[PDB]
């Protein structure tokens, strides 16, 4: 296709800022920009996960997005390559999801929730162009039922668009178009009394009724998606990459602070774990050895104190002679560093990549807690760490459901006041401590004024 | 103790009296048999407490020979199933999936008791049978303006109720989630409770001020005058009083009626806004005056709105009482109501084997009337029934 008809077919349906996806786009697009607009378009849907989850109101939801939109998914503008970004972001998300029912329910859910955000966002004259773009009645209807419409939906205008003046909700009224539908398509607002029956139809409270159509249309064609898969197997290209995004759901440091409880109040649970059977047993195997020394490079040690550190651990029972610990570990220590054979500096394992791992046998404390270890006892260090019950309820809920990272970032919040990286936990723990002693002194300092 | 018939008396019944061909027209929505009677689930409730399920009948003669040799004393309709519930033995139980039933609901005077005195206990006259009607009314008026249902006719439940058969074709091939959809639109008072104020949602919903408006003008007939119920000062204080909104006025109401006893309900209702009146004063005397007509009119609503049963309609898969039916205790055929229906005019089996007796017909009883009118009703949901089918093949082409 010509850039100038692919640009006139795209016009064509963006006639609204708001789409439901009906259409599959036509043009060609790089590698690069397959990957980042479906990491960028990831990234928004796990942000509002993780706002759904910590049942945050939808105010409160749209203010956290807002910066993220206009980072990583730019909406409202009159560009074209920003609304062929979403659109791309939106099939290529397709493409990933559409492998098992789990999958599609969270990825329809937030897909969902993101359409209700940025319908919200919305002008009303752009709103009105988007629903036009389901028959509305006309005026003479209006006017014959006006007063049965406007008792059903003051209440309706009053708490949602908050026009606590009757003049303003009549006003908005006066302009706002009903829509003459059966019933039966939106009893769950036929239940609350939302919407005004007249012999079998109901007169529409539009916007949950706009996403439950996108809901059941996106569903739909998620199975027909995951129908069409197969063939789309024999592309070497794209499949690691919808197999990532897939997954992807789911001096001050030095050898002797490490081991302080100043800096080890920071750690997550898993790097606890580690660091505790690395004490008792001064041995940790190949995966566990990997992570610890990853994420200690990753939050400011050195490699000679890395080196020291591992030294000292290691020697600490006398099992390990520092000649053994030449000749077989200093070699792996320092190649985690870069400063072995291609000098590769190695980035600290994040969440999924731990997750990865092999599954954590006897003797084994890499992987990660939430996932690998019983739930009593991960109850009794829950408890260890001054958790309550309830607390330890709604992270243990989290820990079944698979959402691992959720139950990390829970944990997180409860002891100190989204986290998918050890050194993000630790980064953003450091951050808070520095700020609470920060307030300890000043407040010391006032105080010592009076 | 007048007993109830005898079961040589429920024999003759089924064997003479009971319109088994107009049933059997009605429930197979087709003049020829077919599967919405083969695969439709028959509950029979015998004498001893027995109580035997998924009955199924192919035929008219089918249908009145099984009855007649079962001799029950009642039984009950229930779904369409996907297959013959007669045949469940031979079948998982997974593999019957109910696919079709009318809409039912099921009015009592049970709820009301609380606010009638022309009858104690089980009892029933013309007086109460007036809030069966106005419930009969509201429900009417919300199937057929709101919902749009025209198939619809109500039944005797025998004692003091009535049963509501809605046999549209949309009505019947409603989900259980549809169904407590319109079970939430018309079941307004949840809170059954009286000693409580309803506090309904303000705005009101237009089916809501609809009812409302349909309810003012009987409020006064009945409450105030021909039942009377908060005369008693007792029954006023227990009833009337906590559906007020102010402490305070309930206080100056109580006292008041305390030092004056016995006032008749018209007089409390109009001390209500004298003391009212008397006590809420100044700028803020507006919100008081609207909130206590707000609380009138829950009261109102309280007291004449629909009071259904809410299990019969939930689900397809309930089992309600078939129409002309014997109530056991008192013998009343469970006929379909007109608008001059009353508990009275439901002709009993023993008066209708002496009627027989003189005139060996079933034309020339009591019966017959209610038989015409179900006969008229099964023609037109026929006629509606193969308009229905002809819009369907229209709409396919
Ligand atoms: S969620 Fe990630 S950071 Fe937290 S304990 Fe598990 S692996 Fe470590």
């Amino acid at each position: 296709s010509s850039s100038e008809e692919e640009k006139k077919l795209y016009a064509r349906l963006y006639e609204s800022k708001l789409s439901f996806y009906d259409l599959p786009p036509q043009g060609e697009i790089t590698l690069e920009q397959f990957e980042i607009w479906a990491i960028d378009r990831l990234k928004i849907l796990l942000e509002i996960e993780s706002c759904l989850s910590r049942n945050k109101s939808i105010k409160e939801i749209e203010t956290i997005i807002k910066p993220q939109f206009q980072k990583l998914l730019p909406f409202n503008t009159e560009s074209l390559e920003d609304r062929k970004k979403d659109y791309y972001s939106h099939f290529i998300l397709r493409l990933c999801f559409c492998r098992s029912k789990e999958l599609r329910e969270k990825f329809v859910r937030a897909e969902t929730f993101l359409f209700k955000i940025r319908f919200n966002m919305l002008t009303s004259t752009d709103q009105t162009k988007f629903v036009q773009s389901l028959q509305f009645i006309s005026n003479e209807e209006k006017a014959e039922l006006s007063h049965q419409l406007y008792q059903t939906v003051s209440a309706s205008l009053q708490f949602q668009l908050n026009l606590n003046e009757e003049h303003q909700r009549k006003q908005y009224f006066q302009q706002e178009k009903f829509i003459k539908l059966p019933f039966e398509n939106v009893i769950e607002l036929v239940g609350n009394r939302l919407v005004f029956l007249k012999d079998g139809y109901a007169y529409l409270q539009q916007l949950n009724l706009l996403s439950n159509e996108f809901a059941s249309k996106l569903n739909q064609e998620l199975i027909k998606t995951y129908q069409y898969l197969p063939r789309l197997n024999e592309d070497d290209r794209l499949l690691p990459i919808l197999n990532h995004l897939s997954s992807g759901y789911t001096d001050e440091i030095n050898a002797q602070s490490v081991w302080s409880e100043e800096i080890s109040s920071n750690y997550p649970l898993c790097i606890k774990n580690l660091m505790e059977g690395l004490k008792k047993n001064h041995h940790l195997r190949y995966y566990g050895r990997q992570q610890l020394s990853l994420f200690l490079k990753g939050i400011g040690l050195s490699a000679d104190e890395a080196l020291k550190f591992w030294s000292e651990a290691f020697t600490r029972n006398g099992n390990m002679t520092m000649e053994k610990f030449n000749k077989e570990y200093r070699y792996s220590f320092r190649h985690n560093y870069g400063l072995e054979g291609n000098r590769i500096n190695y980035k600290p394992w994040d969440c999924h990549t731990i997750l990865s791992k092999p599954r954590p046998g006897r003797g084994d404390y890499h992987g990660c807690p939430f996932r690998d270890w019983s739930h009593e006892r991960l109850s009794a260090e829950l408890r260890s760490m001054k958790l309550t019950q309830a607390q330890i309820i709604s992270v243990l809920d989290s820990c079944q459901k698979g959402e691992y990272t959720i139950a990390c970032t829970k944990v997180f919040e409860m002891t100190h006041n989204h986290i998918a990286h050890p050194n993000l936990y630790f980064e953003r723990s450091r951050q808070l401590q520095k700020k609470q002693q920060k307030l300890e002194k000043e407040k010391l300092f006032n105080n010592g004024n009076h | 103790k007048t007993n109830g018939p005898s079961s040589s008396d429920m024999e003759y019944y089924y064997k003479s009296l009971y319109p088994f061909k107009h049933i059997f027209n009605w429930l197979n929505h087709s003049p020829k048999p077919s599967r919405d009677m083969i695969n439709r689930e028959f509950a029979m409730a015998f004498r001893s407490g027995a109580y035997k399920r998924y009955n199924s009948f192919n035929s008219v003669q089918d249908f009145k020979a099984q009855i007649e040799k079962a001799n029950p004393d009642r039984f009950e309709i229930g779904a369409i199933y996907n297959k013959p519930p007669r045949e469940r033995d031979t079948l998982l139980k997974s593999e019957l999936k109910a696919l079709e039933k009318e809409l039912v609901f099921d009015i009592d005077m049970d709820d009301y008791d609380a606010f009638r005195t022309c009858c104690s206990g089980a009892q029933v006259c013309s007086k109460c049978w007036k809030f069966i009607s106005l419930a009969m009314k509201i429900t009417n008026t919300a199937l057929r303006e709101d919902f749009g249902y025209k198939d619809f006719i109500w039944v005797f439940s025998g004692r003091r109720g009535a049963h509501c058969w809605v046999s549209d074709k949309r009505a019947r091939a409603l989900t259980d989630v549809q169904r407590r959809n319109v079970l939430d639109y018309v079941n307004v008072i949840r809170d059954r409770n009286t000693d409580k104020r309803l506090a309904l949602k303000r705005p009101y919903h237009p089916h809501l001020a609809r009812s409302l408006e349909q309810l003012k003008p009987f409020f006064v007939s009945i409450m105030l005058e021909e039942q009377n119920p908060w005369e008693d000062d007792q029954h006023a204080i227990q009833t009337l009083l906590p559906a007020l909104y102010d402490k305070q006025l309930i206080d100056s109401l109580k006292k008041y009626w305390l030092d004056n006893p016995r006032r008749s309900s018209k007089e409390k209702w109009n001390d209500i806004d004298q003391i009212a009146t008397s006590l809420f004063k100044g700028p803020k005397q507006d919100s008081h005056i609207i909130k206590l007509r707000e609380c009138k009119e829950d009261l109102v609503l309280m007291t004449l709105y629909p009071k259904l049963d809410v299990e019969v309609t939930k689900q397809t898969i309930h089992l309600l009482k078939a129409p002309f039916c014997i109530h056991p205790a008192t013998g009343n055929v469970c006929v379909p109501i007109d608008e001059s229906f009353a508990p009275e005019k439901a002709p009993k089996l023993i008066d209708l084997q002496t009627e027989m007796e003189k005139n060996n017909d079933v034309s020339l009883t009591a019966l017959q009337p209610f038989i015409n009118q179900f006969q008229a009703y099964v023609s037109s949901l026929l006629k509606n029934e193969l308009g229905s089918v002809k819009r369907e093949r229209e709409d396919d082409d």
